[PDB]
């Protein structure tokens, strides 16, 4: 396949993509404060996942979302708020595959249910790696708490 | 004969045994004044009662129960009531200070204060009677002054009698719902006491009470009386044979003998059934094969845990009512072919056949209805085990940082102890889980 | 028997004492005279906590009234119920404080603490045993906050498995009455972190507030205010004053909603606080109860307890409703608001309900929660002080006594250290 893309249609190709990128990167910024929110801190994750929460969505749309050790954020492509979903607020996680549209499930003190679909399966591999660190220490936290307090 | 002392600590203990009283003494037809008044129109009283009453030389009834709790604002709550006249005001020691959910003060600064008394109290009501076969200790996890004191004076009725059987009776901190926040603090100091040193131990909690009633009964706005009232039935369902005779009596060793498989493993489960309402209980046709399924499903458990998620290593089955054998074939024929329910590969059977030709007795102004037969189960499965997780997974989370530890300490006890009833629980769990797997 | 002996100091906290000694004869069926005309049935078992038996079943109050001025005792006496109480423990000097702690306390605090030691040594003596010791008093002045904390290290030293529960008044800068009461709280805190067990916040201005916009009272005074501390103090001493099913006392409920010795105020509250004309059309029922109960409109603090994390909090019923609901609604309370307390620590909330309803009302409910919202009055105070401290006035008054100004010194480093505590606990994080 690789062969197929190089020998026919490879560098005009990718010009076309050059141009591509560039519709793309001319229309909106909205997008850019929640990256800046979620860029390269403490914050383990910075991607976008379409969203399920609990029955209110049961149709997915592609959402903004935050990893923290101590907190999850999301933001609705754009949101004003902040949505806040903290580790300390969730009680489980769970991964879920819901028509080959896989996803992450996590259940909060709440009684809420909140399904967040990476797109493809390397996206999904790295946010489902940065969630099995984040929220399965979040339940080992309680067997790696007892020094930074007393 | 077959007589027992019973054992209430606490106020939850001393409510139940209050319950328990109550309801031998209607079913029974004594009177709360003490005698047998009824002398014009007699409505029964004609049988064995001295397995839990004595009978004086001028026709009184006393009942042999040990009502203790370290606070006086239960005893005079009991006092001030309509049966004051049946007991002995003996039989009820009050207290100065009292626990109210705490271990520590309870068991070294509290408890270790009223020993002799309580003692020679049990000692003189063992001499009253002749045979004994085993005790009724009533109290609960929770409340400080039946994990303590219950504790303080179990260790010391266990060296001061071996050969009596030891049951245990108590409420369970619900994962979901609870009452204090310090109840893993009892609770896991009580469970190493009650594995280490007795011989068999029944778990309960409030919330299946709660969905159970309901769920059946219907009713909106519960109370405690209820909860006393299941817990008396089952009670008097346990020890049915004893009172009365049947087909095939079953009495208290005759079952606690197959109920221990090891001495690690004696947390049975009990489910009562039918409980229903009167309403429930009127267009509704009852037979054997139905309750004894109904008695398998989660739903009618008092703890929560699907069974399917463990298996049963062994089972004991009683019955109280007209109850016909070949129902109870055709029932065990149906669940012994059941794919549902799973069991150990080794263990193809067991189970126990107790017929009661007394049917159960209903209470005027309470919930339950006549109901020609009675049932009651006690299995064995390692399904259980989660509710035991939960408690040590809240200990850890709850001594990792030493919330609320500054006044244990204070009164006086050793800190390696939570570390050893957390390792003896660990090391319970895993013989739980070495017990569940087969080959 | 278990009895509570109860003390009195400053001119507020006489008149608050009055108002709560009235409130209880009123409750309990005791006429002005001194016999008794109650028609209840548990009001006559457990009346010695408060009472003394003596002849003719004519109770007296057992409350020492400690003052330095003269002034007050014929004020109280001339009220319904002034000729009722014990004029032996009226004990007042001859100088009155001048809103000073210092000269208070070395002048009018060692030639009249004898009189009251005896008086109070005697009360305790002439029963078998006691729990603690309960004292109104007010911060604004040299009366209540000059001796009351004198008396409570006095009786820590002598007696000290006792329990140590007050009222004192929180000061505001909006609502002030003394010029150096910023002085005075910094003196008083340092003694109510040190030698006293517990402590309950008490402010006047949002009182007024929750009367003018709530109960919309015509011409609100100190009279309703004590009414509703009064009110306040029978809901949190009804778990021992009349028994029910789940009962308390008041050092079970020290020991489970106090985490730190240095952490022991409260934030107390009333739910049923309607105008005149919606008593006759309200819903009595739990969700109601349990949201005027949760939201800060209210609760009778400065400040505003959304700002921090709930700590310890305590749900204290009187009525005869249920067990379920209390629960249900404190499980759904804590899944929703879960941004509002610890997540660390679950299940912050304790439920106590009084079978035994009040006198006059059917439906009651108090609140003892230690919330995240005294931080800001705390360093507001500091704020205050350390500016009040830096050209030093107001001072010479209180040097001319010949206290140095060193006990300034150390009381500002411990206040600096309680906000530190309190700021770097407020920020309970789970792990790293």
């Amino acid at each position: 396949w690789q062969q197929e893309v190089v020998e026919t249609i490879y560098d005009a190709v990718n010009a076309d993509t050059d141009k591509i990128e560039a519709r793309r990167k001319a229309k909106n910024k909205q997008l850019g404060q929640e990256e800046d929110y979620a860029m390269g801190k403490d914050c383990i994750m910075h991607g976008y996942m379409l969203k399920l929460g609990n029955p209110f969505l049961t149709q997915w749309q592609r959402r903004y979302f935050y990893l923290f050790p101590n907190r999850l954020e999301w933001r609705g492509e754009g949101e004003s708020r902040q949505s806040l979903l903290t580790m300390e607020q969730i009680m489980s996680v769970e991964e879920t595959q819901i028509k080959d549209r896989k996803c992450i499930l996590l259940r909060i003190k709440g009684g809420k249910q909140f399904v967040l679909q990476c797109e493809s399966d390397p996206e999904f591999a790295q946010w489902l790696k940065e969630l099995t660190c984040t929220f399965n220490e979040a339940q080992r936290l309680l067997r790696r708490a007892p020094k930074f307090l007393n | 004969m077959r007589e027992c002392i019973s054992i209430h600590v606490g106020q939850a203990g001393v409510q139940i045994g209050n319950a328990c009283w109550e309801l031998y003494c209607l079913e029974h037809g004594i009177q709360p004044d003490g005698q047998m008044p009824s002398d014009k129109t007699i409505g029964g009283g004609d049988d064995s009662f001295n397995t839990f009453f004595s009978e004086t030389g001028a026709g009184k009834h006393v009942p042999r129960a040990v009502f203790v709790d370290l606070e006086p604002t239960v005893v005079d709550e009991v006092r001030t009531g309509t049966y004051r006249q049946l007991f002995h005001p003996e039989q009820l020691i009050t207290g100065k200070e009292d626990a109210a959910n705490n271990y520590a003060r309870g068991h070294y600064t509290i408890g270790k204060e009223i020993v002799d008394l309580v003692l020679d109290r049990i000692r003189k009501l063992a001499d009253l009677c002749t045979g004994l076969q085993g005790f009724l200790i009533f109290h609960s996890f929770g409340g400080g002054t039946g994990s303590g004191f219950a504790s303080l004076l179990m260790e010391r009725l266990s060296v001061d009698y071996g050969k009596k059987s030891k049951l245990e009776f108590a409420i369970y901190p619900a994962p979901q719902v609870s009452t204090a926040v310090v109840e893993p603090y009892n609770s896991i100091l009580t469970t190493h006491t009650t594995l280490e040193h007795s011989d068999c131990a029944f778990m309960v909690d409030n919330e299946a009470i709660y969905d159970i009633c309901r769920r059946n009964l219907d009713i909106e706005r519960p109370t405690y009386t209820n909860l006393n009232r299941l817990i008396g039935q089952i009670v008097s369902s346990i020890t049915a044979s004893l009172r009365f005779d049947g087909a095939l009596n079953v009495d208290l060793t005759e079952f606690q003998t197959n109920l221990v498989p090891y001495p690690r493993i004696h947390f049975p489960l009990a489910t009562y059934a039918p409980v229903i309402s009167a309403e429930k209980a009127y267009h509704e046709q009852l037979s054997v094969a139905e309750i004894t399924n109904a008695c398998f499903e989660p739903a009618n458990q008092m703890v929560k845990c699907d069974p399917r998620h463990g298996k049963y290593m062994a089972c004991c089955m009683l019955y109280r009512g007209d109850v016909v054998p070949k129902d109870v074939n055709a029932a065990i024929a149906t669940i012994k072919t059941k794919r549902t329910i799973q069991f150990v590969d080794w263990c193809p059977t067991g189970f126990k056949v107790g017929i009661n030709y007394q049917p159960p007795t209903v209470v005027p102004g309470g919930d339950l209805a006549k109901v020609q037969r009675a049932v009651c189960m006690l299995s064995n499965t390692t399904a259980i085990a989660e509710a035991w997780a939960r408690l040590d997974h809240k200990f850890d989370l709850m001594y990792a940082k030493r919330a609320f530890v500054h006044w244990y300490v204070g009164e006086g006890m050793e800190e390696g102890e939570f570390s050893e009833a957390r390792e003896d629980l660990a090391a319970l769990e895993k013989d739980y889980e070495e017990v569940g797997v087969d080959s | 028997m278990r009895e509570i002996v109860h003390l009195q100091a400053g001119q507020c906290g006489n008149q608050i004492g009055a108002k709560f000694w009235e409130v209880i004869s009123d409750e309990h069926g005791i006429d002005p005279t001194g016999t008794y005309h109650g028609d209840s049935d548990l009001q006559l078992e457990r009346i010695n906590v408060y009472y003394n038996e003596a002849t003719g079943g004519k109770y007296v109050p057992r409350a020492v009234l400690v003052d330095l001025e003269p002034g007050t005792m014929d004020s109280v006496r001339s009220g319904p119920f002034g000729q009722i109480f014990r004029p032996d423990n009226f004990v007042f000097g001859q100088s009155g404080a001048g809103n000073n702690w210092a000269k208070g306390h070395y002048t009018e605090g060692a030639e009249l603490v004898d009189s009251v030691l005896d008086v109070v040594r005697k009360e305790a003596e002439s029963c078998d045993c006691l729990q603690g010791f309960q004292l109104t008093h007010s911060l604004g002045g040299g009366t209540g906050s000059g001796m009351g904390t004198l008396l409570i290290s006095k009786i820590r030293e002598e007696y000290p498995d006792r329990i140590m529960n007050t009222f004192s008044v929180v000061p505001s800068p909006k609502v002030s009455d003394t010029v150096v009461e910023p002085y005075n709280a910094t003196l008083s805190v340092h003694q109510l972190v040190e030698n006293t067990d517990e402590t309950y916040c008490i402010d006047n201005e949002a009182l007024y507030d929750i009367c003018f916009r709530t109960l919309k009272l015509t011409t609100p005074t100190y009279g309703d205010l004590n009414h509703l501390v009064s009110a306040t103090m029978s809901g949190v001493t009804t778990c021992l004053r009349f028994p029910g099913q789940l009962n308390a006392d008041l050092r079970k409920l020290a020991v489970n909603m106090v985490p730190f010795p240095r952490l022991h105020f409260f934030m107390p509250g009333f739910a049923p606080l309607t105008s005149r004309g919606s008593q006759q059309y309200r819903a009595l029922t739990v969700p109601e109860l349990t949201q005027q109960m949760f939201d800060a409109k209210n609760m009778m603090a400065a400040c505003d307890p959304r700002h921090g994390r709930y700590l310890t909090v305590a749900a204290v019923f009187r009525g005869r409703m249920s067990m379920k609901e209390v629960d249900e609604q404190m499980l759904n309370v804590q899944n929703k608001n879960s941004s509002y307390f610890v997540e660390w620590i679950p299940n912050n909330v304790k439920t106590a309900v009084c079978d035994i309803p009040p006198r006059g009302l059917k439906m009651s409910a108090t609140f003892i929660g230690n919330s995240t919202a005294i931080q800001e009055l705390f360093k507001r105070i500091s704020e205050q002080f350390t500016a009040m401290f830096r050209r030093k006035a107001f001072l010479h008054w209180y040097t001319g006594e010949g206290m140095d100004e060193m006990e300034f010194t150390e009381a500002e480093s411990n206040m600096n250290d309680l906000v530190s505590e309190y700021q770097q606990y407020q920020d309970a994080t789970a792990e790293e």
